[PDB]
């Protein structure tokens, strides 16, 4: 019962940094019949290979055509063409092309470095489409073990509310750094009417109490979706510390103490909850001010022991992480992954680029890169899962080793002694690509005419194209430069039909004109 | 939904009356129909000038741009309000049909101070008085005249959303 | 001469249709006909926005309010050009019926100093090559490929005033 | 064959400092049965007595109500309701008591001396109506054939084109102090087939051809209005100096002299223009760098004679003028004027105020200032005919003759002895007003009802309507709150019917709001 994302809101906040492309259309009844047939046409258009390549070229020679505006359009493409992914396809590879010829004179080694073109952030968008089932039916359920396993593990120690800084935890920048006297404490709660009657939540002496609410929200709400828990701010909580008494406990109220001009977060201990303490739940900062545990050259032996403690813990639930990422299920093989691979090869030898160690950059620099270290620091991205300021610190060190791994050569002594073995699996993993038979251009373009098909109705692609038209708009007369320039444009009057869009969505023939 | 537009040859003529036009080229062909010319005569037309304006050129569909939000009567409600000041703050208009309600809340006012009265609000009463019957400028007479330092009470009504 | 208005409820509602009003009063009537309601319900109508916004009230007659002003041909001229520099300065649209006219002519150009030479100029000819079937980028097109230092000639025709 | 100005022509230049008071209305199709039935409405509430001076009474209470906009309402009320003078003249009476009423503190004498209350303008209008009959039948002919006398008489000297002093004048401050050697010249001149064939023109040595054009544009035009005239600019030329040559003459040319930075405009002594030289007329300044013929305690007698001589030439034309103003037609005697100075004795004696001086003054600020002085002084408002700036310069001492012959009690040492008869003539004048049998409201009343009927479809009284609106619409509030202080507005719901003008005027409901 893994909470995933439904796919279109894997692919929109991957896809952007969108609530309008999952919906209607917001173009009034007023120039709604001649927006219809404007888009129309602009679809016409888009699908045009002749057109879309020069609109595409033409928008990346302006130099306020910012790189936030090209993957903009990249994305704004990949939704409006996502029912024609053969055709898209098909374009990313000619563009691909025309980056590979423009960068022949720099060092093959810095291709796709970067995400500072339309052509790359497409295909980190293709990249996207073709792993969400790779995500699905493999690499999901170890990420949210780990997520899990992540989680548990950091609990298991105190954690300051204000700085994020834990007892335990993969990354030493986020080493509460107090010696802390840390009690466990077995807590019984109850919800007003959800879920079972009582439940033995575990919690910390050290907790405040939006932490120990916290607590008791994910011990009420196992089998659900994060996106329908109640706030920590939304729920009150009771003690009943006897039969005649009980008491809402708060982090700050009447009661909390001021040391040095600032005031303590209440916590557990501070109320004296005792051990095995019933509590109730119901539906109901400035660090100059406020402070929770922290009150104010090599690391001591009992920090390095924490980042050991937790990176032991955590180590086969990310072993089989990085292996479920790095491997070929032979059941199904990543066609997506052996077709890029072998157009990366392809265009490779090509230009004379041989060097076995240029072409493992290129496929890094394609696909772990691109997509993968992004997934790692954003389970977001694949889960509806709470985002936390330190699980995203620890993720980042797990993030590092990945990068690590797909490379050729203080922070980063934690897991040193892994990455050797890493390495020889990332490089075994591209061999065993190599070595799979290649596919047709005919199975790839069905497989991918199955993922169009498939989400047929997920994406509004007429807000899509409108968006598009838009940029489509602020360069009309340098788009219309570039088509009167290319000859097979010109041959087949791309440059009216193009016209014949701004004519009808301006709803205005006088938003046509030329200078001379 | 029949359009009926006004026309006249820039340079001076009667009035001819044109329908509804689909694209550009079709009104031409209707303006010249109107005044029997051949329809290859007319160059462009404006809008609301027979002067040679190219900012008032018409190349584009013409019609009703509007999208009429009716709102029904909801909530209603009653509340005191202790006239402290001269001024309570609010306008007064009415729909042209016998209601009169709320247009503007002046910030800081008496009855900006009050969560529950909000714009748009209806009045129906003062002090249980109704006040079917009442010109907008014959309610905001009532309400200047109720005492300085009293309390009042509004039978009110909120549009429904 | 027929109005058809778009009209929601303001709390929600489907898209009822209403035909042409004179004065507000009529107009709730008719929206409480469309939704089978007591007319004494309606309290005001907004325009283009669902929100209590008083500043988008409607408490008017809405209509068309264009006047249409059709161009003819008039009189027909023929000039000389010398193309001294590379910009002759003109903008060209056209009537999205064959005709392409002269929409701007910029400021301190070469045939913004010549006098019979004025906006909204029908270009007829370029040299007594005829410009029919010639789309407006394809007539700026061809000014430019004209020879720089040499004179052209176009056949023009003004609108009449 | 007088030039008199139509009627409409004459109200329109004395009421405004009027194209659209003419004609046609300018309120767009968009919006025409919206207003159409707003100014319908406003009509009846001008009309209503109740409503008018309550309206008027509360515009003059604000204070950037500025004079500049009392007079326009009082002339466009004069227009609005030019067809009712029966009740505008009701209207005029009501609230020139008021304003005798406010002014019962300051001294009586000093009733009507200025027009800077919508009342005393309506006066003055009213005045300008009623004696336009007295200028059709009586006055206009002598004022004519003095301005002509006038005309004829300065043009027997020279006259300097710069600066407009001439030779002959009656005021001193526009006297041509050079003595120039002015010799009169008899010019055959002919036009193209225009008028005569050949005409003697008289023109001086000294004339620049601007004046000798406009000499010989009077000798071709008499029997025409000056509007119809082809302006001295819009015709040139020629000097047939022999059967072989002909010559263009002009003010300036390659032949101009040039005398101390200056150049010298031509004159017909420049070219050497003999006596007898024929001419033919066709269609066709900076005093720093131009001059023509100023070369730059006690008046000498020379200049004192001339002021004498033209003084002389001008005096039966001038008593005549005085006469017709300053006397009762037997025929047909004032009876608008009788009406109104009796309106005048019957408020002075309701308070009192019977000092026979005050009362003079009542009526001379009524009449003579209000509409006679202005008509001296501006005779373009009856008359279309040229003006110049030396003629208004003698009608300004002419005028002032006038105001002394009006008063009880260096440059006013012209007229000197001709005032005390002057005098005797306007207190003889006033008196046998008093005498003539007096009038009753009704023969008044059938007497404007007739100046109503007559000029009917003059006006646009729309128009009028619209623009008094505007006033109507910038006070809003303080009109309603007049409205709401007025027992007899409120008890007939006043207040509602001007905001039905309101509503319908802005076509919005809405611009009818009260604060509370």
């Amino acid at each position: 019962g893994i909470p995933f994302l439904e796919y279109k809101h894997f692919v929109t906040r991957t896809f952007f940094p969108t609530h309008p492309l999952l919906g209607e259309w917001n173009i009034p009844e007023h120039c709604r019949p001649s927006m219809e047939e404007g888009i129309s046409l602009f679809s016409s258009l888009l699908n045009n290979k002749h057109f879309l390549i020069v609109f595409v070229h033409a928008l990346e020679q302006q130099k306020d055509f910012a790189v936030r505006d090209r993957c903009s359009l990249a994305s704004l493409l990949t939704i409006a063409l996502h029912g024609k992914l053969e055709y898209y396809t098909s374009i990313m590879k000619e563009l691909l092309v025309d980056l590979i010829d423009a960068s022949a004179a720099k060092n093959p080694k810095l291709m796709l470095r970067r995400t500072e073109s339309v052509v790359e952030k497409m295909l980190t968008n293709w990249m996207s489409i073709c792993m969400y089932g790779c995500l699905r039916e493999t690499v999901g359920e170890p990420f949210f073990l780990l997520l899990c396993a992540i989680k548990q593990q950091i609990n298991k120690g105190s954690i300051d509310a204000i700085t994020g800084k834990a007892r335990y935890t993969l990354n030493e920048e986020w080493l509460l750094r107090e010696n802390i006297e840390a009690k466990p404490r077995n807590l019984n709660v109850s919800f007003q009417g959800c879920g079972m009657d009582s439940l033995s939540v575990r919690a910390m002496d050290t907790d405040t109490l939006t932490q120990v609410k916290e607590k008791i929200l994910e011990a009420f709400c196992k089998n659900v979706p994060y996106s329908q828990w109640p706030r920590a701010e939304d729920v009150d909580l009771e003690w009943f510390a006897s039969s005649t008494q009980s008491y809402v406990l708060r982090d700050l109220d009447d009661t909390s103490v001021v040391e040095d001009g600032r005031k303590k977060l209440n916590t557990l201990a501070h109320y004296k909850i005792p051990e095995g303490a019933s509590l109730a739940m119901s539906l109901t900062l400035d660090t100059e001010k406020y402070f929770h545990l922290v009150l104010p050259k090599v690391l001591p032996e009992i920090y390095l022991t924490r980042l050991l403690s937790t990176k032991g813990t955590l180590q086969k639930f990310l072993d089989d992480l990085f292996k479920a990422i790095l491997s070929i299920r032979e059941d199904k093989p990543p066609l997506a992954v052996k077709y890029f691979f072998d157009f990366l090869e392809e265009q490779a030898e090509k230009r004379g680029i041989s060097d076995p160690d240029t072409l493992h950059i290129w496929k890094t620099n394609s696909l772990p890169l691109r997509f993968w270290v992004n997934i790692l620091k954003n389970p977001q991205f694949v889960f509806d899962i709470e985002k936390t300021d330190h699980i995203d610190a620890c993720l980042s060190v797990i993030a590092q080793a990945f990068i690590d791994a797909c490379s050729i050569s203080t922070n980063k002594l934690l897991y040193a002694k892994e990455i050797p073995e890493y390495r020889k699996t990332v490089q075994r993993y591209y061999k065993q690509i190599q070595d799979m038979t290649p596919l047709s251009e005919q199975e790839m373009n069905a497989h991918l005419a199955e993922e169009s098909r498939k989400y047929q109705n997920e994406f509004n692609t007429n807000v899509a194209m409108a968006e598009i038209y838009k940029y489509a708009k602020r360069y009309r007369p340098q788009i219309m430069a570039a088509l009167e320039a290319n000859p097979t444009a010109r041959r087949t009057q791309l440059q009216h039909k193009f016209e014949q869009v701004v004519a009808l969505m301006e709803n205005n023939i006088y938003e046509c004109y030329s200078e001379a | 939904p029949r359009l009926v537009f006004h026309t006249q040859l820039a340079h001076g003529s009667p009035t001819g009356r044109i329908e509804g036009f689909t694209n550009v080229k079709e009104l031409y062909g209707k303006i010249a129909e109107a005044f029997r010319l051949p329809a290859a005569e007319v160059m462009f037309c404006t809008l609301n000038t027979h002067k040679v304006d190219m900012d008032k050129l018409l190349g584009g569909q013409i019609g009703l741009e509007d999208f009429i939000f009716a709102h029904v009567k909801g909530q209603r409600k009653e509340v005191e309000v202790f006239k402290s000041e001269e001024a309570l703050g609010l306008t007064i208009t009415d729909n042209g049909a016998g209601y009169a309600f709320i247009k503007r809340i002046k910030e800081g006012s008496v009855i900006d101070h009050i969560q529950l009265i909000s714009v748009g609000d209806m009045i129906e009463a003062i002090n249980g008085q109704s006040l079917l019957g009442c010109r907008h400028y014959e309610v905001a007479r009532l309400l200047k005249e109720l005492p300085r330092g009293r309390t009042f009470t509004l039978k009110l009504t909120e549009p429904r959303k």
